[PDB]
């Protein structure tokens, strides 16, 4: 949404071991959805005071 | 409105003029088979069970087409409906 | 007499195409279903696809066919005028 | 016969036909195949793990033990697994002779025998089709329903009709469309031309 | 779903149009409300006047939030206390040695 | 049937022991892979050396990607080799490829011996990980393990570097796929909107919708297109001595009982010089149709596309009358001759009375008479194939049978079909990875947005280009060819200058820099009497020598440029390029009269201060040497060899190659390119379409847009029929002028009511009507 | 510039007009066709020093052709930027001449008020307009530029009158098309084409003026 | 849909799941229209290209080559099964290519019962071993 | 003059494999074409096309 | 003896880390082309198979339950974490890749009609309807009744 116009997906270097790459629909939504690995853990968020 | 109708954004042009739906019609999955012919497509028995078509009564084969009317709609080797000259749609399921 | 001119000098070469050959099937077959008398003499068959098949190959379907020109004349074709392809 | 299955490697392949025990081929003792795929399929999508589990199934069969799949192991699976079904009775290269179910010949080629597990899509091919004859019409424009939920008629795409005219039938297209679709008419007056 | 790293300055390359690069850099609170604001310091790509200061290609003139038009920079140091050129170097680099 | 009934009883299955090499070949293989990384070593070796050689037409790290190419496409392509041999016949692994199917030579090096490069939208893996791809790398490692190579294949498993490299050559393949699949559905919606207008009648002449004659035949022949084969005319003969031993033929042979065997007629017509005269004119008809052939096919290829293969058609004859050179037939010379004009009159499709509809029917089927005659010549049909007299009747009678069959149908709806031979074509693979090198870059985009942008017709097109031509000496001399270089590229003032400082030079004769001192005072001649009073501020600019001697310029020729740009009240001087640094001082032309608060008027001119920054950014971006601006400045040079362009004769009559020194632009403006000397006004093509209709005109688009399109084909891999190709063409430019005749316009269209509205508009349309 | 290299400028738009007049339907000799750049500075004295009217040397009076019509007065002007002070000196020297066609060339570009007569002039004129930077090099010598031959009135009303081709039937073409401007074709007149086909070998074509 | 696998190369269609619509004709003169024209035995080659449209690959196409093998030779029994198989047949057994001592029959002989004797086709072969030309042109040894 | 020279001699990049043998002119000057990696039924082959005397054909 | 580089600061848990949930199915992904493992990410989500354990308390519209839920023969160890060995998808067919008559082209198996009267691959097709009673207006209401 907030930018388009020739802005390909492909794929990253720092999706190795954060997204599987092998696990993507196979319909048009191929690329755009991501996913996570398999051991992995998501920041929630702490007060560094 | 009436212009959203006529317009083309899913009204009487695109929704009927360029995208309708028609009658008589099959769509399954299809399935190989190189011991057919070149023209010999699948046709499914459910599928024969109600795809119909109207005939003419000739008289040079008014015996064969008048088997499938008296053995009426309880198999395959029958006839459905039938249509008279005038304009009669008579049905042979509930007939007496 | 203004539009036809087909007993004068034809420019099409006298063949059947693959159109004509489709309505010629499909007109004579709708004809010979609603009790026609048949042209040819019948050998014992019920199909009406191949009653009308038949008189093709006999070149004895009375029938003229009216080839429009796009300029607004038209033309006049036989069916002995004009020579099937298979 | 014509629902959808899957793979787990990834070659998904739908109930083309079924027959009898008896008219499938057999080994020696009598081990009947449960299913048969193509061997041009392996080749033509580089599907190169298909046979590791046909092969490595065969050699866990014989053993009785759940071998590892670990992709990143030292074992050396090429050559050490494939001595190991040698010693109990089979081929090393695990490919095996069939007998032909008509006539009794024995196969020229060898027939790469196998377990392999696979699963089974969620796609049936009894709730997919869609045929009826004469039912229920709309009133907005005299048309079908939407689609079998409510009794109707299957969609007709611009791709089917800009096709049509590259065939050249007139007759055809206009039966689509007027004849076995929308049979209608239309009184017109001789003076003026409003449909009134 | 996913969104892209807020409060870091960030330079994107921006050429489509009459700028040249884009300094996109987000704004948002940490938890009391985040209305977004994103500072938007793009620079120009025009070169070339006639007779006037024939200088267009070194301005800035960034995006501030809300604002209609665009306005230079060096006008907000005026704002923030600090009248002298030698305060405001300071502020972009430790060492104008260079 | 019976091949599908035999299979059950043979078997062709496939498995482990299909995938196994030698022994001793799979230890060469992985051999091979470690003496090609100590190639690699040894190039990154003498590069941080600084001492290799870059090579002539890239930078330094531009020539490093180009050195490890050839390196590991010969790595994967020498041991792919070697597999080939291993494998017998009796593998059913190899059975799979030599039959024709889904596998060639490089699924085997893929699943066996070496994957290859894993490129990604031709170029190599770049950087996106601290100038790295991976974090079990060392930073500065340009291995081929860590660049996208795959040093293993599907049967020894892949390594967790490699492993993330490969799969990103998937993802390319599958989200291209879905992205182009969505195309197909507008790209043909768009087309059959427009092309459903056109159609055959039944007079020959392709009408429309309107009632517009668009052409005069179909397929500028008036043949259907089933019936056309791929034919060998076999008539560009190289040397010309062996085209007058094959074809002519006369009676003076050795007294050896020549003219006596085979035909049994000969005897006859022994010394009769009634039928010496038919048959001497016949070759030198043949020779009229061989010397325009150069001018109507200037390409040089004989192997064309034609209906009723002749090729076929007199051999099937010889099968059935049972014909073979050990046997005596009996040929008539003047039924051969009356035979190709007999059957030559048959061949009219047209009206035939006035003499100007004969002139109609020749030119239209000159091809097809040309091959007719060569092929049932007087002499072919009695030595190569060694026909009799009844072989020769019956023949007759059956190319004129085919030639019926052959005719197009009038009345075939080719409005659909049109738009669809364009869109079949673009749903294979034209935008996937520009494979299209040619020692060139990768200029002229071809692809989705090539054929969405070309329909469109807008004004400028994306990467524009326009082929520039030399003769004379520069067709064969490299130092003539690059001095007109010199003048087409847009070499800037910017680039030209090194370097701009503001000194302050009050004495202008005694100047204060010391390396430039002697220069500015020594120079006396110049009138020195206004100087007194001008601008005190000195603007020096430094041009650099090394530009110099890349463009191959003067200094003589920049001093009489800058004075002719900005006025007469401009000074410029500048010293001999023989010292430690170009330099050239400017100054300004002082009347000395009214230039000094002559009006007061307190308004300010122009400051002293602000003076020479005003000229100083002018001058470097305004003023151009010499060059057109609109044509960028990149150029290249493309082997004439490779391209079938550019047949002359000689005086022997063979097709030679004649190599010359073209380059490229990257611009439209064809009427200056044209302009210049010794480039070739002639062959000058460009890929623009809205410049040629302005330039040249709407006849020249026709010709222009046509092989735009065939160019696309060519290199795609599929094939195109002709009868298609111009008919799009004289489609679009019926009107006489380049609209678009999509959607964008169709206002100015003189159609029908009914079919404007079809565009999405309806209302907008039918209250206009 | 503006000193040596200016001669091949004066002589190869020389070359030029001549073809543009010879394959309308004049007769043109051979030693005016066939020259080179040594014998153009030889024919008359050309360039004695420096500055002067070179553009007025230039004029030719050609009257060689099949329809005996002929007279057909050439000239070049001067300044670059013609107005209307050039137009009604120009179109002095037709009258006395009594000449029937006219070829002038301006070099940038000429005033609102003076092209507006250019075109309607007299009902029974015709004036021809041209460029220097059109006619410095010859479009009609391209590859993908076919023949183009002129027809007579006696050959379109044959033509329309076989075939039953009507006028809207036959595809137009507008004014701006240089091509057409070669010739000085008229509105109302057929333009015979020949192109030369690849499956067939020569190509006719016929289109309308519009 | 059963259909043969002639008939999915044109349509460039996958048997994975890839539904096919199947109209019906409710029309006499419908019928004889499509018959004539829409049809697969006269919608061969198309003239967009001059090249026919029906393709014979996947397992159609290797038992092809195996069957034409060298080291190919039917029994007797094998013969007049497949025979039988044929949807047309005059009625004349060939005579065997080998009458000593068992009376077989080489891999190219039943192959050529099908093809009439009335058409031929030579020239194009395109191989993969042996060379690309040059070889076989070496005192002209043909075959293979 | 001869560093300007050797500016149009390699170009960017080489190709030319020198293995397939043309049928026109007795020489070797023949590329190869990695093109045709999927498609749809239509199989694959490396096209060759020679760059001198204009030939090419099919691998296949 | 043969190292680059000696200052490693991390290391990875397991190189088959990479994967995720329907990615760690496949046995040997590298052993495959890199586009077809991501086929089976789609393949394994709409697939059938059961997925809990009480049956008999969910009532959802799509629910599809094997009678014999065979765990897989050739497994990996990162999928016994995942709880995959206890609800499988399927059984371990017996595959003999061959070519039988020719009627298993493109995507297509050619299976045994005496297997699958056994109990191969024998699903219940488990689907729940609901019918609100709401009212219909001020006196206007539905009435379960039988008329
Ligand atoms: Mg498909
Ligand atoms: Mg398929
Ligand atoms: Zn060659």
């Amino acid at each position: 949404r907030d930018g388009k116009l020739a802005k390909p997906r492909q794929l990253h270097n720092t999706l190795w071991g954060m997204v599987c790459p092998a696990e993507t629909p196979e319909g048009h939504a191929v690329g755009l959805v991501k996913n996570l690995a398999l051991m992995a853990y998501i920041s929630v968020g702490s007060q560094p005071s | 409105s009436l212009k959203q109708r006529l317009k083309g954004k899913e009204g009487r042009v695109r929704g009927n003029l360029m995208g309708k739906r028609v009658d008589f019609s099959a769509r399954t999955v299809i399935t190989p088979d190189p011991n057919l012919s070149i023209d010999q497509v699948g046709v499914p028995r459910s599928i024969a069970a109600n795809m119909t078509f109207a005939e003419i009564v000739t008289p040079f084969n008014i015996d064969r087409l008048q088997e499938l009317v008296r053995r009426g709609n309880s198999q395959y080797p029958g006839a459905k409906y039938i249509i008279r000259d005038n304009g009669d749609r008579i049905d042979l399921r509930f007939h007496p | 007499g203004e539009r036809p001119q087909a007993n004068q000098k034809r420019i099409t070469t006298p063949y059947m195409t693959k159109y004509e050959r489709a309505r010629v099937l499909g007109t004579r077959a709708l004809q010979i279903a609603m009790c026609a008398p048949v042209m040819v003499e019948l050998e014992g068959e019920t199909d009406p696809l191949l009653i009308a098949m038949k008189e093709l190959k006999a070149r004895k379907i009375p029938i003229i066919i009216r080839r429009y020109l796009p300029d607004g004349s038209y033309e006049d074709w036989g069916v002995d005028e004009l020579i099937i392809t298979d | 016969i014509g629902d959808k299955f899957a793979s787990r490697h990834g070659q998904k392949g739908t109930c083309g036909i079924q027959y009898r025990q008896e008219d499938m081929p057999f080994t020696c003792e009598g081990i009947t195949p449960d299913i048969i795929i193509n061997p041009h399929a392996i080749p033509s999508r580089m599907t190169i793990g298909h046979l590791i589990e046909c092969l490595q199934g065969k050699v866990s069969a014989n053993k009785g033990e759940i071998g590892d799949a670990t992709p990143f192991n030292d074992a050396v699976n090429v050559q050490k697994i494939s001595n190991l079904l040698s010693d109990y009775g089979y081929h090393l290269r695990g490919n095996e002779v069939l007998y032909n179910g008509f006539t009794g010949r024995k196969i020229t080629s060898q027939i790469f025998i196998g377990p392999t597990y696979y699963q089974r899509l969620k796609h049936m091919v009894d709730d997919k089709i869609h045929s009826r004859a004469r039912g229920p019409i709309q009133i907005l424009n005299r048309q079908p329903m939407e689609g079998r939920s409510r009794d109707g008629g299957l969609r007709f795409g611009e791709m089917e009709r800009d096709c049509q005219i590259a065939h050249g039938a007139a007759q055809f297209l206009r039966e689509r469309l007027f004849e076995a679709s929308d049979p209608y008419q239309v009184h017109v007056c001789n003076l003026c031309g409003i449909m009134a | 779903q996913e969104k892209m790293a807020t409060n870091t300055v960030y330079v994107f390359a921006k050429k489509d149009s009459k700028y040249a690069y884009t300094g996109e850099c987000r704004s948002c609170l940490e938890n009391s409300s985040r209305p977004t604001s994103t500072i938007w310091v793009s620079m120009l790509a025009r070169g070339g006047q006639g007779a006037k200061k024939s200088a267009i290609g070194q301005r800035i003139v960034a995006t501030l939030p809300y604002i209609k038009q665009e306005v230079p920079i060096i006008i907000v140091f005026r704002a923030l206390g600090f009248v002298s050129d030698r305060d405001i170097l300071e502020h972009i680099i430790y060492d104008f040695e260079d | 049937t019976v091949i599908n009934n035999w299979l059950l009883i043979e078997g062709h299955t496939i498995g482990i022991g299909d995938s196994i090499a030698d022994s001793k070949t799979y230890q060469d293989i992985q051999n091979t892979i470690k003496k090609a990384k100590q190639d690699v070593i040894e190039v990154i070796e003498k590069a941080h050396n600084n001492e290799l050689e870059p090579t002539p037409g890239n930078t330094l790290r531009q020539t490093f990607e180009n050195q490890v190419n050839r390196i590991l496409n010969d790595a994967r392509d020498k041991t792919g080799s070697s597999a080939q041999k291993s494998l017998s016949e009796y593998n059913n692994f190899k059975s799979m490829v030599v039959s024709g199917a889904k596998g060639s030579k490089i699924n085997i090096s893929q699943v066996i011996a070496v994957v290859g490069q894993q490129n990604v939208e031709g170029k190599r893996i770049p950087f996106g990980f601290k100038h790295r791809t991976l974090p079990h790398f060392i930073k500065d490692d340009y291995g081929p393990e860590s660049r996208g190579f795959v040093e293993n294949s599907y049967l020894a498993g892949l390594t967790p570097t490699e492993f993330f490299f490969h799969a990103m050559g998937g993802r390319e393949g599958l989200i291209d796929t879905a992205v182009k699949t969505a195309e197909t559905g507008y790209i043909q919606r768009r087309l059959i909107k427009s092309m459903e207008s056109v159609m055959v009648k039944y007079d020959a002449t392709v009408r429309n919708s309107i009632n517009q004659v668009v052409q005069l035949r179909y397929g500028e022949d008036g043949l259907a297109g089933e019936s056309v084969e791929f034919q060998n005319l076999a008539t560009l003969k190289p040397s010309n001595k062996a085209f007058e031993k094959k074809f002519r033929f006369d009676y003076t042979n050795e007294r050896a009982l020549r003219r006596t065997l085979q035909e049994d007629l000969v005897k006859d017509v022994l010394s009769n010089a009634h039928i010496q005269n038919e048959l001497e004119r016949e070759f030198e008809r043949m020779r009229e149709d061989r010397e325009v052939l150069r001018v109507i096919f200037p390409t040089g290829d004989s192997k064309v596309v034609l209906p009723c293969n002749l090729l076929r058609m007199i051999w099937n004859a010889q099968k059935i009358f049972h014909i073979n050179p050990r046997l005596p037939s009996d040929l008539h010379p003047i039924k051969v001759v009356e035979g190709v004009k007999e059957l030559s009159k048959k061949l009219v499709i047209v009206n035939g009375d006035d003499p100007l509809s004969r002139q109609a029917q020749e030119n239209a089927t000159l091809l097809f008479n040309i091959h007719l005659r060569s092929t049932l010549c007087s002499r072919r049909m009695a030595e190569e194939f060694r026909l009799s007299g009844e072989a020769f009747d019956w023949l007759l009678g059956e190319i004129e049978s085919k030639f019926n069959q052959a005719i197009a149908h009038p009345g075939e709806m080719v409005g659909a079909l049109a738009a669809q031979s364009l869109g079949e074509p673009a749903t294979q693979m034209t935008l996937n990875t520009f494979h299209y090198a040619g020692v060139s870059a990768k200029n002229v985009t071809l692809g989705v947005p090539r054929l969405k942008e070309l329909i469109n017709i807008s004004k400028k097109p994306k990467t524009p280009s326009l082929t520039v031509f030399l003769l004379g000496q520069s067709a064969r001399d490299a130092e003539r060819a690059k001095d007109i270089l010199c003048r087409l590229e847009h070499t800037t003032l910017r680039k030209v200058t090194a370097n701009t400082a503001i000194y302050y030079d009050p004495n202008p004769q005694s100047t204060v820099v010391a390396e430039d001192q002697e220069w500015v005072n020594v120079y006396y001649e110049m009138p020195d009497f206004d100087v007194a009073r001008i601008s005190p501020w000195l603007l020096r600019v430094e041009l650099d020598r090394k530009h110099m001697t890349d463009r191959k310029l003067t200094m003589e020729q920049i001093a009489e440029k800058i004075n002719a740009g900005f006025g007469d009240d401009l000074n410029c001087i500048f010293n001999d390029d023989n010292a430690e640094k170009l330099v050239l001082r400017i100054r300004i032309m002082n009347s000395d009269e009214n230039k000094m608060q002559e009006e007061e008027e307190v308004v300010d001119k122009m400051d002293d201060d602000v003076f020479l920054r005003c000229i100083e950014s002018n001058m470097l971006t305004d003023m151009t040497l010499q060059g057109i601006e609109q044509i960028s400045k990149v150029y290249m040079h493309l082997p004439q060899t490779d391209n079938k362009k550019k047949i002359i004769i000689t005086e022997d009559g063979e097709f030679k190659a004649l190599q010359e020194w073209i380059l490229e632009t990257d611009g439209v403006s064809l009427m200056r390119v044209l302009s210049e000397k010794d480039v070739d006004p002639v062959r000058t093509t460009s890929n623009d379409i809205v410049e040629i209709f302005t330039v040249l005109g709407i006849e020249a688009v026709r010709k222009a847009l046509e092989r735009e399109l065939y160019h696309v084909i060519s290199f795609d891999g599929s094939y195109v029929n002709y009868r298609h190709l111009a008919l799009l063409c004289d489609t679009m430019t019926c009107r006489g002028h380049l609209m678009a005749i999509t959607r964008h316009g169709v206002n100015r269209q003189d159609t029908g009511p009914l079919m404007k509205c079809s565009f999405e508009e309806t209302v907008d349309v039918l209250m206009e009507a | 510039m503006d000193d040596e290299e200016e001669t091949y400028r004066l002589w190869k738009i020389r070359k030029t007009i001549m073809q543009l007049c010879h394959d309308r339907g004049y007769l043109v000799t051979q030693d005016e066709l066939d020259q080179t750049l040594e014998e153009f500075k030889a024919q008359s004295g050309d360039k004695p020093s420096e500055g002067r009217p070179r553009r007025t040397d230039l004029t030719v009076l050609v009257a060689h052709n099949d329809d005996p019509t002929d007279q057909m007065f050439v000239f070049f002007p001067e300044e670059p930027k013609v107005g209307i002070k050039t137009i009604k000196v120009y179109c002095q020297r037709m009258q006395e001449e009594n000449i029937t066609r006219a070829l002038i060339v301006v070099q940038q570009g000429m005033t609102p008020s003076a092209k507006q007569s250019l075109v309607d002039m007299a009902p029974k004129y015709i004036l021809e307009q041209f460029l220097q930077q059109e006619l410095l090099i010859n479009i009609t010598e391209h590859e993908l530029v076919p023949e183009h031959v002129v027809m007579t009135k006696e050959e379109v009303t044959e033509l329309l009158a076989r075939y039953k081709l009507r006028e809207n039937q036959l595809p137009r073409i507008q004014a701006g098309d240089p091509v057409a401007r070669y010739f000085g074709i008229k509105r109302g007149q057929v333009v015979k084409i020949i192109r030369p086909s690849e499956t067939a070998g020569r190509y006719i074509t016929y289109r309308l003026v519009q | 849909f059963r259909l043969n696998l002639s008939v999915t190369t044109p349509y460039n269609a996958d048997f994975d799941g890839d539904e096919m619509n199947l109209h019906l004709p409710q029309s006499l003169e419908t019928r004889a229209e499509i018959q004539e024209l829409a049809m697969v035995p006269r919608m061969i080659v198309t003239p967009q290209s001059n090249r026919p449209v029906m393709g014979i690959v996947q397992d159609t196409l290797t038992a092809v080559r195996k069957f034409t093998k060298r080291d190919v030779f039917l029994e007797r029994g094998e013969v007049m099964n497949l025979l039988m198989f044929l949807s047309t047949w005059d009625g004349k057994v060939p005579q065997p290519a080998i009458l000593k001592p068992r009376p077989l029959w080489t891999g190219k002989q039943i192959f050529s019962l099908i093809i009439p004797g009335h058409i031929n086709c030579i020239r194009t072969h395109s191989t993969h071993p042996d060379d690309e030309d040059s070889g076989p042109y070496k005192h002209i040894s043909p075959g293979d | 003059k001869e560093a300007i020279r050797e500016h149009q001699m390699a170009k960017t990049g080489g190709t030319q494999t020198d293995l397939f043998t043309c049928g026109k002119c007795k020489k070797k000057n023949c590329t190869y074409t990695q093109v045709q990696t999927r498609s749809a039924d239509e199989p694959m082959t490396t096209f060759v096309v020679c760059n001198e005397c204009g030939n090419r054909w099919k691998f296949c | 003896e043969v190292a680059y580089c000696s200052t490693y600061t991390h290391c990875e848990i397991h190189p088959s880390m990479i994967l995720g949930v329907c990615a760690s199915i496949i046995p040997f992904p590298d052993h495959n082309q890199s586009p077809r493992n991501t086929y089976q990410s789609a393949m394994g989500k709409q697939a059938m198979g059961v997925y809990i354990t009480n049956f008999h308390v969910r009532m959802d519209t799509l629910a599809h339950v094997l009678y014999y839920p065979q765990k897989p023969l050739v497994t990996t160890r990162s999928m016994e974490y995942l709880r995959f060995r206890e609800l499988p998808a399927g059984i371990n067919s017996i595959v003999a890749i061959a070519s039988y008559t020719g009627y298993n082209q493109e995507d297509s198996v050619i299976m045994n009609r005496s297997a699958v009267d056994r109990g191969f691959f024998r699903s219940v097709f488990y689907r729940s309807y609901k019918e609100q009673e709401s009212k219909k207006g001020f006196d206007q209401e539905e009435v379960f009744e039988k008329p």
